[PDB]
């Protein structure tokens, strides 16, 4: 009965990176990230690659 | 006759590719397209009278392509028989 | 042999331009929309440039092909 609570916090720390992958694009995303995993919502090379 | 299924599968794919490619080559050779000239067993004497001779040798190579395509058809049937046998 | 540098350029330019400009308006909404529109645009750009460069390589040719006398004799009959 006592609740859970979720808190945000303005963060100076760098978050992880994600790209909403799909079956077709997974290989391309893997390939472009193989030289290095992208940064926070930076331009993703996968779609044009 | 029997063999491993993977070898039989390789046989069928090889036979199909042979049939298709050699059908293409025979078609163009019977068309007498210039692109394939150097493969024609032409002889120096032929380039005097007219192009009909070289047409006939073009057709010889074309028939020869069709024959090898036929051998590939037999091979394809054979390998499919083995694949389904396994 | 009517190989003008007029009709091929219009036809292929409009082909790839349609693909790269109009198609995105017809692609439905969806998550894959981004990669799909990117595919259309990039494909149009790349293929069109490829074909364009290839044909302009032949526009106003500077030197002719060198051919064996055998093939010259055969082609004289064969081709226009």
């Amino acid at each position: 009965t006592v609740p859970s609570i979720l808190n945000r916090m303005q963060t100076n720390q760098t978050p992880p990176t994600y790209n909403k992958t799909n079956k077709f694009t997974h290989g391309f995303q893997n390939i472009v990230d193989a030289y290095g995993i992208g940064t926070y919502r930076e331009i993703n090379p996968a779609p044009y690659t | 006759l029997c063999c491993g299924p993977k070898l039989a599968a390789c046989g069928i794919v090889l036979s199909a590719w042979g049939v298709i490619m050699l059908i293409m080559l025979g078609i163009f050779f019977n068309v007498h397209s210039a692109v394939l000239i150097e493969d024609v067993p032409f002889t120096e004497k032929d380039f005097e009278n007219g192009p009909q001779n070289i047409y006939n040798l073009y057709e010889q190579v074309s028939y020869n392509c069709f024959i090898a395509a036929g051998l590939y058809l037999l091979l394809g049937g054979f390998s499919f028989c083995q694949v389904r046998l396994n | 042999t009517a190989h003008s540098f007029a009709l091929p350029v219009i036809i292929f330019t409009t082909f790839w331009g349609l693909i790269g400009i109009a198609g995105p308006w017809f692609v439905p909404k969806g998550p894959n929309r981004g990669v799909i529109i990117t595919m259309l645009v990039a494909t149009a750009v790349c293929c069109y440039l490829f074909w364009l460069i290839a044909i302009l390589a032949q526009l106003n040719p500077l030197f002719g092909p060198q051919l064996k006398n055998e093939t010259i004799w055969y082609v004289r009959f064969l081709w226009e």
